[PDB]
RNA sequence: AGCCAGGAUGUUGGCUUAGAAGCAGCCAUCAUUUAAAGAAAGCGUAAUAGCUCACUGGUCGAGUCGGCCUGCGCGGAAGAU
């Protein structure tokens, strides 16, 4: 109904799934067609990774009071974040792969253990293994 | 790069294939019998869509897809033609297990892996074709 | 062009412009739609 | 009776009549059958049949649709269009009165590198304007 | 408002048609992943192809859109010493 009341709903939904998330992986999405994003979206459903593009202002508001606050430095530019409903630290590997293979977007940041990890030092998430 | 819908066992006719990829430099005969070679397994008289993929050196590859839903929906329904106009007359009733059979047939084409969602997409398409579900 | 008393937009590309106290209709799509209030 | 064109596909049934014993000749019934025929023709729905000829034009592919557009301007219906490697072949059935001088028109649309063929196919009823056209000229 | 991109998938919805493939027409118009997606509001093709739009994310960083009433103006407005 109300676009402010839709924001009251989108903020409450993206933060409620941030309650159960384990590792947040944020990245860029501009310059890529639709069906190419669904190559990852099917890859997120099978790995239990929730992927949802929300606005930068909305994101900060939502993640306030949550361990993913330090990510306010990376919420500029087009934003494609990934949550880890199950299998913690798995989104990252998939993300990095797709990025360097065929697109122009990069991995803005990751968010494990409620701290911010810069783009080049995220091989740490890749090194961590599924258990 | 070109997309066609070719009969399961026959690539012989000139007008459907000749002009579209002749400019691309596709060797007609090659694609004809490669296409037929792999589409041998398809049921007789199933029109199947193929995406032909040509490169600067005129060489090509292709992917075969699942037949168009409307062609595949009227065969299960056993209705040779199509509904003249919906919301007035329905030519038959499509079965539910057939919708999921159709859903797993075009599993690759559908973007949703929910399978039940695939059925809804197929059912929605059928609804536009004037059929009703039991 | 159409020099007439009633000038108006005839399509979605027609634009009303005033240039010397003269209302004109200029169209970037159809040159038939060129009008002038006179 | 309408214009002078020959009547076609007509069935006649002589259910009743009258005959005088001493004044009935072959020509008297000929005049009598002709009066009745003319009277019936006007009461009935009398229409012209134009001839339609099968047309197969062969054209370069760059100016295909213009040929089709001119065919639709010559009041013709279409039954297909094959596209060979040498050039497109369009099939049609155009009335003969609208097939007059097609070669110079077909050459103008195609840089003069098209060709065509006409074969007579069937007869078909003309629309009201062309039927009204052939009646005024023939009548006067 | 401008600019950077997407503008999906079943698919060329079903009929009609030589072709009707978002875009001749009739009958619809609803599922899909969605940030968002008209079985397209336009251009275009013989049909395709192709170009935009609606709809969205970013950038930007402060007002902006559509009507109603009303004051004063503008065009309409060419004649003979
Ligand atoms: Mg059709
Ligand atoms: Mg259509
Ligand atoms: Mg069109
Ligand atoms: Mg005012
Ligand atoms: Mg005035
Ligand atoms: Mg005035
Ligand atoms: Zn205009």
């Amino acid at each position: 109904a109300l676009n402010l009341q839709d924001k009251q709903a989108i903020v409450a939904e993206v933060s409620e799934v941030a309650k159960g998330a384990l590792s947040a992986v944020v990245a860029d999405s501009r310059g890529v067609t639709v069906d190419k994003m669904t190559e990852l979206r099917k890859a997120g459903r099978e790995a239990g990774v929730y992927m949802r593009v929300v606005r930068n202002t909305l994101l900060r508001r939502a993640v306030e009071g949550t361990p993913f606050e330090c990510l306010k430095d990376a919420f500029v530019g087009p934003t494609l974040i990934a949550y880890s409903m199950e299998h913690p630290g798995a989104a990252a590997r998939l993300f990095k792969e797709f990025a360097k293979a065929n697109a122009k977007f990069e991995v803005k940041a990751a968010a494990f253990e409620g701290e911010l990890i810069p783009a080049s030092q995220i091989d740490r998430l890749a090194t961590l293994p599924t258990y | 790069y070109v997309k066609l819908q070719v009969a399961a066992g026959m690539a012989n006719p000139s007008p459907p294939v000749g002009p579209a990829l002749g400019q691309q430099g596709v060797n007609i005969m090659e694609f004809c019998k490669a296409f037929n070679a792999k589409t041998d397994s398809i049921e007789k008289g199933l029109p199947i869509p193929v995406v032909i993929t040509v490169y600067a050196d005129r060489s090509f590859t292709f992917v075969t897809k699942t037949p168009p839903a409307a062609v595949l929906l009227k065969k299960a329904a056993g209705i040779k033609s199509g509904s003249g106009k919906p919301n007035k007359d329905k030519v038959g009733k499509i079965s539910r297990a057939q919708l999921q059979e159709i859903a797993q047939t075009k599993a690759a084409d559908m973007t949703g892996a929910d399978i039940e969602a695939m059925t809804r997409s197929i059912e929605g398409t059928a609804r536009s074709m004037g059929l009703v579900v039991e | 062009m159409k020099v007439r008393a009633s000038v108006k937009k005839l399509c979605r590309n027609c634009k009303i412009v005033k240039r010397d106290g003269v209302i004109r209709v200029i169209c970037s799509a159809e040159p038939k739609h060129k009008q002038r209030q006179g | 009776p309408l214009a002078g064109y020959p009547v076609v596909d007509m069935g006649i049934r002589l259910h009743f009549g009258s005959y005088h014993d001493v004044d009935s000749s072959e020509l008297a019934f000929k005049l009598a059958a002709s009066i009745a025929f003319k009277e019936g023709f006007k009461k009935a729905k009398p229409v012209l049949l134009e001839p339609i000829m099968k047309v197969e034009v062969e054209t370069p592919e760059e100016n295909t649709g213009d040929v089709i557009g001119d065919l639709s301007r010559r009041r013709g219906m279409l039954k297909g269009q094959e596209s060979e490697v040498t050039g497109v072949k369009i099939h049609a059935e155009v009335p003969l009165s609208e097939m007059f001088g097609y070669a110079t028109q077909l050459r103008s649309l195609t840089k003069g590198r098209a060709s065509y063929t006409m074969e007579f196919l069937k007869y078909d009823e003309a629309p009201s304007n062309v039927a009204q056209a052939v009646i005024e000229a023939r009548g006067k």
